[PDB]
């Protein structure tokens, strides 16, 4: 995935071949591990973009993306 | 129940093809994968491929690519192996075989085997054997026992049935496996008896060759000088 | 490709003794923690039987004298007390492709010298223009034996055909026929014919010889 | 995942902890690699079961599961 930013915050452009794998990227505050559980398809015009909240010792609820060290934005296409 | 049920033995001519069947029962047929292992005379096992009866997809051994073709008739629960441009080397058993298990496994096990199908590839026409009595060296041998022989040369197809004294002399006999000699079979047999028994009593080699409907008797006679 | 290397080509082993039969993979037939190797009896006159699946899993109705173990490339079949029922080939088949190993034979005695007898061509064969000289080498053990033919002192290798019986079911010996075939014309141009048998039971070969024109 | 069969064909019972990872299993015809891109959740009563087609040098379209050596069935729960 391509690591960029959105208003100072880290942003992940996730491609199709990353479905099912732990997303890791270094940050001043250590290594960040986001988990993507998404309709994740091929990167195209039909993108969706939203935030993966920070979750410390809390079970996830009503979400398919979350990181454990620093909240991150994520973007991926839905095409197939 | 789980069975596999092959064709019968088959007696082809060089250059022709043969097409052996395999009939499964006692399992779903479309749930396993069906091997085809050769064994030649005095040789190891030698895998030919193992067709899937669900999708028809098949994977040959490199050495039998081109020369084999594996097929399945789902609504007869029958696999079929075609074998083309047949040569003397093709002469063998062939064996269809159930892969057990089902992981998506490389189990490669052969958990159930057919009866095997004997292919023989021959250009030699039916030929009755020449049968030769073998008496000891002229003047005889020393010792309390004596060995006589019978040489059976130039026949096709197998088998012959060799006996001594019409089967009444069965102990002390060694009948050797036949070998090919320019496309025709040859074998021999020895019999050993105590020296008081021969030549004072007669010993005769009998050779039956069913394919030529022949039965020949050769009495062993002491050699004499030139 | 995967190249299945079984090792001894034949073993002979006393009853109650322990056989061991090796297999060497070329490429590591291990997937996900399993190993996909497959040990297989075969009696002469019968199909192969499955003995041991997935290198170490004793198949249904196989006696616990059989045991399989190995990993990666290197696998072993073990037969702990051998019984006479064991006498068979044994092949080791991977289930990643379908390749088989060159099958170990497994035979169940005291050494025994062959009894050797030589037979000139019969008069009936000498009408044919071919001539066969036969040596029988009977009731010997072990199976390893070598026959050298000579004509008037000169070794002849072409035209020799050897045939062996299976190990005898009662006396555990072997027998062999060795047949030297030559033209009748060549046969009548020489006098001395010899078959020499090298076998561990004698420090020098057993020699049987005849002079064609003697009695 | 548990490898079983469905009418002679390989069947994969995929659990939650496998989301995002390449699925490999040995087969007579070599090693098979299926790719799962699925709503993949926890194995429960709400299962769905379908086929992952064989795809040789063709880009995937309108699918989230496919293998590259031998068509495979797949099953997973949607619970969370």
């Amino acid at each position: 995935f391509h690591l960029t930013t959105r208003n100072g915050e880290p942003h992940m452009i996730v491609s199709r071949q990353e479905k099912g794998k732990s997303l890791l990227f270094k940050t001043e505050d250590g290594v960040n591990m986001c988990t993507l559980m998404a309709d994740l398809g091929e990167l195209c015009e039909d993108t969706i973009t939203y935030k993966c909240p920070l979750l410390r010792q809390n079970e996830p609820e009503d979400i398919d993306c979350w990181c454990n060290s620093t909240s991150t934005w994520v973007t991926y296409g839905t095409c197939t | 129940e789980v069975q596999l049920q092959e064709s019968g033995p088959e007696l082809v001519k060089p250059g022709t093809s043969v097409k052996m069947s395999c009939k499964a029962s006692g399992y779903t047929f479309t749930d396993y994968n069906i091997h085809w292992v050769k064994q030649s005379h005095g040789k190891s096992l030698e895998w030919i491929g193992y067709i899937n009866p669900n999708n028809g997809g098949n994977k040959y051994t490199q050495k039998f690519e081109g020369r084999a073709t594996l097929t399945v008739g789902k609504s007869s629960s029958t696999a079929y192996m075609e074998l083309r441009s047949l040569t003397s080397e093709d002469s063998a058993v062939y064996y269809c075989a159930r892969s057990p298990m089902y992981f998506y496994d490389g189990s490669y096990y052969f958990d159930y085997w057919g009866q095997g199908t004997s292919l023989s590839v021959s250009s030699a026409k039916t030929t009755a054997p020449s049968v030769y009595p073998l008496a000891p060296v002229c003047g005889g041998t020393t010792g309390s026992s004596v060995t006589l022989g019978c040489l059976v040369k130039g026949y096709f197809p197998e088998p012959v049935t060799l006996t001594w004294n019409s089967g009444s002399l069965s102990s002390g006999v060694h009948t050797f496996p036949a070998l090919l000699q320019s496309g025709l079979y040859t074998l021999s047999s020895s019999v050993t008896v105590t020296s008081n028994t021969w030549p004072s009593q007669t010993i005769t080699c009998n050779v039956a060759h069913p394919a030529s409907s022949t039965k020949v008797d050769k009495k062993i006679e002491p050699r004499v000088p030139i | 490709d995967i190249v299945l290397t079984q090792s001894p080509a034949s073993l002979a082993v006393s009853l109650g003794q322990r056989a061991t039969i090796s297999y060497r993979a070329s490429k590591s037939v291990s997937t996900s923690g399993y190993s996909y190797m497959h040990w297989n009896q075969q009696k002469p006159g019968q199909p192969p039987r499955l003995l041991i699946y997935l290198v170490s899993n004793l198949e249904s109705g196989v006696p616990a004298r059989f045991s399989g173990s190995g990993s990666g490339t290197d696998f072993t079949l073990n037969i702990h007390p051998v019984e006479e029922e064991d006498a068979a080939t044994y092949y080791c088949q991977h289930i990643r492709e379908l390749t088989f190993g060159a099958a170990p034979s497994a035979a169940a005695r005291a050494d025994a010298a062959p009894t050797v007898s030589i037979f000139p061509p019969s008069s009936e064969q000498l009408t044919s223009g071919g001539a066969s000289v036969v040596c029988f080498l009977n009731n010997f053990y072990p199976k390893d034996i070598n026959v050298k033919w000579k004509i008037d002192g000169s070794e002849r290798q072409n035209g020799v055909l050897n045939s062996w019986t299976d190990q005898d079911s009662k006396d555990s010996t072997y027998s062999m026929s060795s047949t030297l075939t030559l033209t009748k014309d060549e046969y009548e141009r020489h006098n001395s014919y010899t078959c020499e048998a090298t076998h561990k039971t004698s420090t020098s070969p057993i020699v049987k010889s005849f002079n064609r024109n003697e009695c």
